[PDB]
């Protein structure tokens, strides 16, 4: 029956919808890390440099 | 030859969650495998084999589908004596059965 | 015609594609604000120090 395939795939195509916002929540979980990595190496070894100078 | 055979618009590709693989049938048994590629595996589309041409003995189809159903679809295809024969439209490959056909027969004479 | 099922092919990946892509715009954007509020506050820091180091003169 090809429109018993058709509700079939129609249900399990949802899937790939979910790896794709799984794969983009892990590239958003990346960013909010590498944000705060970036930020905190950046501010505190330049912050360190600072008081050394002061 | 795939060269003689292959052409872009039979082709899902260039894609993180699609594939096309390809598949050789007898001419009786491809009567059957127009809907039975379908049973194969789990996230296959209907409506998805598009042969690239039909000869003598046998048909050459490309199927399109999603990346999951791969490899389940092409060990049970062989397991029900469907022939994979995977080229995802190989423009190098293609190009060089041309190229090195025409430079042979050149060559030799 | 093939293109019933090739379509909802099509039409899955370029939802992935898209989604995919918002998320690596976000992260590009999310590292350059990284570098501009660093730049205030490590601004911020060298102003306390100095007031400081001004006091102890």
């Amino acid at each position: 029956s090809d429109a018993d395939v058709q509700k079939q795939i129609k249900h399990m195509m949802a899937f790939i919808e979910q790896e794709a916002n799984e794969k983009a929540e892990e590239i958003d979980a990346k960013a909010e890390e590498e944000f705060n990595i970036e930020k905190g190496r950046l501010v505190q070894t330049q912050r360190l440099k600072i008081m050394e100078y002061y | 030859s795939l060269a003689e055979i292959v052409k872009k618009d039979d082709f899902v590709l260039d894609s993180e969650y699609l594939v096309t693989l390809l598949v050789v049938v007898p001419k009786l048994n491809h009567n059957d495998w127009i809907k039975q590629y379908e049973t194969l595996a789990e996230m296959v589309v209907p409506r998805s084999s598009n042969v690239l041409s039909e000869d003598q003995d046998s048909y050459l189809c490309n199927v399109t589908l999603f990346k999951k159903a791969v490899d389940d679809f092409r060990h049970k295809a062989r397991e029900n004596k469907f022939i994979v024969r995977d080229f995802q439209y190989n423009e190098e490959e293609m190009r060089a059965d041309k190229e090195e056909m025409n430079r042979l027969s050149t060559d030799k004479k | 015609s093939q293109s019933q099922g090739i379509q909802q092919l099509l039409q899955a990946e370029k939802r992935a594609a898209e989604k995919v892509s918002e998320a690596r715009k976000r992260k590009n954007r999310r590292l350059k604000q990284a570098k501009e509020e660093a730049q205030a506050e490590i601004e911020q820091y060298r102003l306390q120090r100095e007031k400081e180091f001004k006091a102890k003169e």
